């Protein structure tokens, strides 16, 4: 679901 | 003909960015140090690629008109780009003036890092590809960025606003190449061609990883949703 990417992307 | 202050600003702004990558003194001087075992080796590469694409999803944040992309298309461009932003950086440093012979001790550190002999040679094909460029610090950067927002990405839905933004990092690449290589009207174009090049490292890296000389393929699970592994 690349959920680990998505944070990164929004809060770090 | 020559950059604007706003491409200046660009440039220098991006320079600032691609700088806080992990230096490749660091790097060199452990793999020239002690020949690691196939096992230390495919360790070594994780920590590193795992650092790696920390750093590039920071980078990739800061590139101008990043955040303003759709959510899923920002998710679309790093997962498509970062085995080839990668190996772009591994390109860069391994033709990165060392003290003599070092370079062929290096390249035969790798050589025999437990990477398939399968691999081996495309690998270093695009490397030394890479070396007969004379790239800057500031190509690599450009590249790296222009890499990044490649509008023919797969599942791209909005392709028009990616090109946008990498419109002006060529502009910026295609001044430098016509400034710090006049003799070589051919700079610029063959930069570019060796990012096709570069995107042939996707479809086999998977069955690189795999194939390497050891027992366990243990991965980190940044990596695992970034490549298609384990
Ligand atoms: O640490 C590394 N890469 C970092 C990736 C992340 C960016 C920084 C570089 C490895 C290193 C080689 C030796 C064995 C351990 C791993 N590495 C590779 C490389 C080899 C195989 C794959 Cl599949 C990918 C990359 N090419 C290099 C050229 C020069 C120096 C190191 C280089």
């Amino acid at each position: 679901d690349h959920q680990l990417l998505r944070y990164l992307l929004d809060k770090d | 003909m020559e950059l604007t202050p706003d491409q200046q600003t660009l440039l220098h702004f991006i320079m600032d960015s691609y700088n806080k990558q992990r230096m490749p003194q660091e790097i060199t001087n452990k793999i020239l140090k002690e020949a690691f075992s196939a096992e230390e080796n495919f360790l070594i590469l994780t920590e590193m690629a795992t650092n790696h694409v920390q750093v590039l999803v920071e980078f990739t944040k800061k590139l101008p008109g990043f955040q303003t992309l759709d959510h899923e298309d920002q998710i679309a461009l790093l997962k498509g780009s970062a085995v080839e932003a990668m190996f772009l950086r591994s390109a860069e440093i391994f033709n990165k003036k060392l003290p003599s012979g070092h370079s062929d001790l290096l390249e035969a550190r790798i050589r025999n890092s437990g990477i398939s002999d399968e691999y081996i040679t495309p690998m270093f094909s695009f490397y030394k590809s890479i070396g007969e460029l004379k790239m800057t610090q500031e190509e690599y950067a450009l590249l790296t960025a222009i890499v990044i927002l490649s509008p023919d990405r797969q599942y791209i839905k909005d392709r028009e606003a990616v090109e946008k933004l990498q419109e002006p990092l060529l502009d910026v690449l295609q001044k430098l190449c016509k400034i710090h290589q006049p003799e070589n009207p051919q700079h610029f174009a063959c930069l570019l061609g060796r990012l096709t090049e570069l995107r042939t490292f996707n479809h086999h890296h998977a069955e690189m990883l795999m194939s390497w000389r050891v027992n366990d393929h243990k991965f980190t699970p940044l990596l695992c949703e970034i490549w298609d592994v384990q």
